């Protein structure tokens, strides 16, 4: 749906729309939907991960990031277990199958609910954005729109290209991937982006990015320029 | 403009990649979120589909009966919002038509006014 | 009819009252010329957020951080950019401006051939035949009520040119020749009123065996009946 | 009869301003970007201009609110305008008039030409209706609704307006008539065999298309680059060198469009001053009557006849 939009930069601004270039999840877009009932993968990372979970008992708890995650390169590994959040970056020795039962470089201690977060890498700074919101859903994510803020900056250096999550065993999880699209984002009053348009969505979208509104009054707009690729080099 | 293969001497002519502006037609979104998107200047090939020489237009139905122009698209042709309501295009009327009585002997003469 | 072109004027306006009311589409010449100028105006102020090739588009981080002699290059670019931008803001504000005034000489011309006179050029005050104008004030700019005459309801009479007496051709003064299929009349040209034809209502020039369509009838002479009696 | 030569609209032409700078290439197009609005404001006063002219088009013919058209029987008094008609047999139904005009007015750079809304085939149908309307009704199709008046008649009113008494046109209707007709030949002739008799819409042509020429040869330009095409820097330069070379095009090939389009806006002016002046005519011309001297010629007007052309409006005033 319209998941996946998250604050850009650290700049306060309000009452104002605003195009930006960044890693964002594409609207409408695909997601994997995992399930922990009766699932934890490597899943690729690609350039950007958007990752969401339901919740009703604390079941993910976390994160573990890198290339091969098996003590051969340093991995970043997030855990959250009751109240203390703990982040480490050392050559850890995972198991065959992760999981908890109910040359290290840094070290940090600290369905109901939906905690939705964003994890990307730019030159070497592993970002984290996230937002946590009360819910009542069981099937499947929630539709609407919410803007996750910049929690945590990592300059951990680690080269993700693979990652894989953590359940806590005696809550199905999402994961999505970001592209560099352009977004028109609409901040209200208070600064609080309460809206956003995904501007290669559909060629509505595009207008209303051209027009850097949203609404699109009744007319004909020139919103782009078609332009054939071309499909090998010679 | 062209070049000679390097390899085999023969002359390839080069033509750039068919491109154009693109339009979107819409009726206001306190209406509809349905658009149509008319490609400027090029064939239906490269790109519910109309062909007019204003470009390759996508999503308006092609309609036979004219109306006054709406949203103009060029060539005669403009579009609109209608019925089940959805973008249509259509050549456009220039207004209805109406012959004179005319005749060497007859006059039409007013007998009432009205003050606009 | 004075009673009636009052009811339909006073008519008339209060239909002008329900359309301004109702159609904001009504004001969008002048709605237009304060969207373009608050467009230019915009367009202006974020050109400010530009690098032009410089470091940063803010002068005081260029300042805090370079040297003089790096510092005023990065300066010259956005130096640069920005007048630039002032020269491509003003150049469209003197064309636009063009623009303004001639419509402005056009509704000074109005004013004074449709408000302060009665217009005999066509459409220049509304369609219809001009009587009279009335001004309104709207931001930046005027508003013209224009009270025209228009014919309503028609019918199809015969007619002719001329018309034969004593082998004499008789023309209308003013108005024309018309027939109702028994009778010849004279009436004014834009509102049908018949009158009896007389030689108060046309004058002789030439004969019958010129005029091409001339019709038989008879001109009524209002010295005979006072001279015979 | 003498004919008057207005321009109505120029060609609709439109710029990508993004293509004509950095055509292909996304190393120029985020540098670019650093210049804000200044390529997309380009591209907005373009189609404020390529707006306008339909406008203008629209103004000056679409002033009749039906479409009129002449009787089967052309019983006129005398007075021939088969030669201002619509002609039945062509592909667009045009006069012989306007076929002899439309015979006599005459890429991949991001440069394209929008059509027109209203098509050739429109207006005639335009001129068609006012011309029709001028013969069958007089000025009363202008004013309300088209009464019917015999053609002479319409004359005889002609003639009071310009002070002379009505019974001079019914004494002299022959020789009226044959000086009409005779006058439409010599339109004719004129228009057949002298070529600046459209210059008027002829420069309008040469100077949109000179105007685009000198666009597309500025990119032959260097403006101080090692190279005026945009591939050979690149393919030659690495990213920290290429730049500055390609900033050197982006400055050149910008300011070029800033010219241009300040140009269009101003011949666009002229334009619409033209298409006023021509719309103004049509009412106070075409569906009236002037008593404005040399408005409508010199002399003193009786009638006029639109006839269209190329970007323009021709009216035949007698
Ligand atoms: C991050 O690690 C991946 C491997 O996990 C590197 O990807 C390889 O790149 C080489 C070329 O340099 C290819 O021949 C390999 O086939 C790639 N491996 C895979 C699995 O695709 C990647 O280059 C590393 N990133 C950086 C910046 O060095
Ligand atoms: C001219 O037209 C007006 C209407 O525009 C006529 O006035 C109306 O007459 C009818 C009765 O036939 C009334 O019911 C309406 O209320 C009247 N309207 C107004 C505004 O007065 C008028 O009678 C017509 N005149 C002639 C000579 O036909
Ligand atoms: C043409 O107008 C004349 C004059 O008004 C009509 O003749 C009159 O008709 C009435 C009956 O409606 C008689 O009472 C009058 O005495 C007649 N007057 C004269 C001078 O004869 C005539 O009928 C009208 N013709 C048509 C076809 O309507
Ligand atoms: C109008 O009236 C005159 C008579 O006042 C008609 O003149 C007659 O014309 C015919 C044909 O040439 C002659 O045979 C008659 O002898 C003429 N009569 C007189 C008294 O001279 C004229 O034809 C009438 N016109 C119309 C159209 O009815
Ligand atoms: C109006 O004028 C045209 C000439 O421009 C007349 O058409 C010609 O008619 C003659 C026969 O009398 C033919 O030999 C010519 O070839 C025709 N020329 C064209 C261009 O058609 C037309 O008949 C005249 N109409 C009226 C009503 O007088
Ligand atoms: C999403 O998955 C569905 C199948 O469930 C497929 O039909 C659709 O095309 C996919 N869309 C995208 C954008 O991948
Ligand atoms: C969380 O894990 C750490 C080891 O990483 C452990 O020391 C700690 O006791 C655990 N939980 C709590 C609630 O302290
Ligand atoms: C730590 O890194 C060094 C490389 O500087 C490597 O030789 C060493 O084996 C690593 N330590 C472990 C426990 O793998
Ligand atoms: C801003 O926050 C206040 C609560 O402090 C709330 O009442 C107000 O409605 C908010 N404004 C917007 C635009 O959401
Ligand atoms: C390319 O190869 C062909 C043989 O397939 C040879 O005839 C030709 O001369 C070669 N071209 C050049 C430029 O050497
Ligand atoms: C436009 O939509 C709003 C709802 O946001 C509604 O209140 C308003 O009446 C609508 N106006 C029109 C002209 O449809
Ligand atoms: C599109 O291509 C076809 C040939 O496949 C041709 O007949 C047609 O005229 C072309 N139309 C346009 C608008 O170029
Ligand atoms: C218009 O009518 C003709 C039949 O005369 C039909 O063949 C054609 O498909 C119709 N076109 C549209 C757009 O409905
Ligand atoms: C005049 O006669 C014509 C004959 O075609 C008819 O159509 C028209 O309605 C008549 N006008 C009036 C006012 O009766
Ligand atoms: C008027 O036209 C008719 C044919 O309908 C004709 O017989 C009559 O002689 C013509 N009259 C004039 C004055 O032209």
């Amino acid at each position: 749906f319209t998941r996946g939009v998250y604050y850009p930069d650290k700049v306060f601004r309000s009452s104002v729309l605003h195009s930006t270039q960044d890693l964002f999840l594409p609207f409408f877009s695909n997601v994997t939907w995992f399930h922990a009932i009766h699932d934890n993968p490597v899943l690729p990372f690609n350039d950007g991960v958007y990752f969401a979970s339901t919740e009703k008992s604390n079941i993910i708890r976390g994160w573990i990031f890198g290339t091969t995650l098996d003590s051969k390169t340093q991995s970043l590994l997030i855990v959250n277990n009751a109240t203390n959040v703990v982040i480490k970056v050392c050559e850890f020795q995972f198991c065959n199958d992760p999981f908890l039962g109910v040359n290290c470089t840094f070290e940090y201690v600290s369905f109901k609910n939906l905690r939705e977060f964003v994890f990307k890498n730019i030159d070497g700074y592993f970002k984290i954005y996230s937002k946590h919101t009360p819910i009542n859903l069981v099937r499947d994510l929630p539709q609407g729109f919410s803007a996750l803020e910049p929690l945590v900056d990592l300059p951990i250096g680690i080269n993700i290209t693979r990652f894989q999550t953590l359940l806590a065993l005696h809550a199905a999880y999402y994961v999505g991937y970001l592209q560099p699209r352009t977004f028109l984002l609409k901040y209200n009053e208070n600064g609080t982006i309460t809206d956003a348009v995904d501007c290669a969505l559909d060629p509505l979208s595009e207008t209303k990015c051209t027009l850097k509104s949203f609404t699109v009054e009744k007319g004909i707009y020139q919103t782009s320029n078609f332009r054939v690729q071309p499909t090998e080099s010679i | 403009d062209a070049v000679r293969d390097p390899q085999t001497l023969e002359i390839l002519d080069i033509t750039p990649c068919s491109f154009g502006g693109v339009s979107v037609i819409t009726p206001g979104t306190n209406t509809s979120n349905q658009v149509a998107v008319l490609y400027q200047d090029v064939n239906c090939t490269e790109v519910n589909v109309f062909q007019t020489r204003a470009g390759c237009l996508i999503g308006a139905e092609h309609v036979n009966n004219s109306y006054e122009c709406d949203i103009p698209i060029g060539a005669g042709i403009c579009a609109s919002y209608q019925t089940s309501q959805s973008i249509i295009a259509y050549t456009m009327s220039l207004g209805a038509e109406n012959s004179v009585a005319y005749s060497n002997n007859s006059i039409a003469i007013p007998t009432n006014f009205t003050i606009s | 009819n004075q009673k009636l072109i009052a009811n339909q004027f006073n008519s008339a306006i209060g239909k002008i009252q329900d359309s301004l009311s109702s159609t904001a589409s009504a004001l969008g010449k002048l709605q237009d010329v304060v969207n373009q100028n608050a467009q230019a105006l915009n367009t202006l102020v974020k050109q400010l957020s530009s690098n032009f090739g410089a470091i940063s588009s803010v002068l005081n981080d260029i300042l805090s951080r370079l040297d003089p002699p790096e510092a005023e290059v990065q300066i010259d670019r956005l130096i640069t950019g920005r007048l630039q931008s002032l020269q491509t803001y003003v150049t469209q504000q003197l064309i636009r401006a063009a623009e303004i005034r001639a419509s402005a000489n056009l509704a000074a011309t109005k004013m004074s051939e449709c408000v302060l006179g009665q217009s005999k050029r066509v459409d220049f005050c509304g369609k219809g035949y001009h009587l009279m104008s009335f001004p309104q004030s709207a931001p930046h700019g005027v508003v013209f009520l224009h009270v025209t005459y228009v014919p309503a309801q028609e019918k199809n009479f015969t007619t002719a040119p001329a018309i034969c007496h004593d082998g004499k051709a008789h023309f209308p003064r003013e108005g024309v020749f018309v027939s109702n299929g028994t009778h010849w009349f004279v009436t004014q040209r834009n509102f049908y009123e018949p009158q009896i034809i007389t030689t108060d209502n046309t004058f002789v020039s030439g004969n019958c065996d010129v005029v091409i369509g001339i019709v038989n009838n008879t001109v009524y002479d209002p010295l005979q009946p006072e001279l015979d009696s | 009869v003498t004919t008057e030569i207005l321009p109505v609209s120029m060609t609709k032409t439109s710029v990508d301003c993004t293509m004509y700078i950095c055509g292909d290439s996304t190393e120029c197009s985020n540098l670019l970007l650093q210049y804000g609005s200044f390529c997309t404001q380009l591209n907005r006063a373009l189609t404020g201009i390529a707006v306008e002219q339909d406008k203008n088009t629209q103004e000056v013919f679409a002033q009749v609110k039906q479409i009129y058209k002449t009787p089967p029987i052309k019983d006129f008094g005398g007075f021939n305008f088969s030669q201002i008609l619509p002609d039945p047999s062509k592909p667009s139904k045009r006069s012989f008039i306007e076929d002899l005009l439309f015979n006599k007015v005459t890429k991949f750079n991001g440069l394209t030409v929008l059509p027109p809304l209203l098509t050739d085939e429109m207006i005639a149908q335009y001129t068609s209706a006012l011309l029709a309307g001028t013969i069958t009704s007089g000025w009363t199709f202008g004013a309300g609704a088209a009464l019917q008046i015999p053609f002479a008649m319409q004359m005889a009113y002609r003639f009071n307006g310009i002070g002379v008494t009505q019974n001079v046109l019914y004494e002299n209707q022959k020789l009226i008539a044959n000086q009409f007709n005779s006058a439409i030949g010599k339109i004719q002739d004129s228009l057949s065999s002298t070529a600046s008799a459209l210059g008027k819409l002829q420069d309008v042509v040469n100077q949109n298309a000179q105007a685009l020429n000198t666009l597309v040869k500025q990119l032959s330009s260097n403006f101080g680059a090692i190279s005026s095409v945009l591939n050979d820097i690149l393919s030659r330069l690495d990213p920290p060198e290429a730049e500055v070379q390609i900033d050197r095009l982006i400055t050149g090939r910008l300011q070029s469009l800033q010219t241009y389009v300040t140009q269009q806006l101003i011949r666009a002016a002229e334009i619409r001053a033209s298409a006023n002046l021509a719309a103004t005519k049509m009412s106070e011309c075409v569906l009236g009557q002037s008593k404005r001297v040399d408005f409508c010629g010199k002399g003193y007007h009786l009638m006029s006849f639109p006839q269209s052309a190329p970007h323009g409006v021709v009216f035949l005033h007698v």
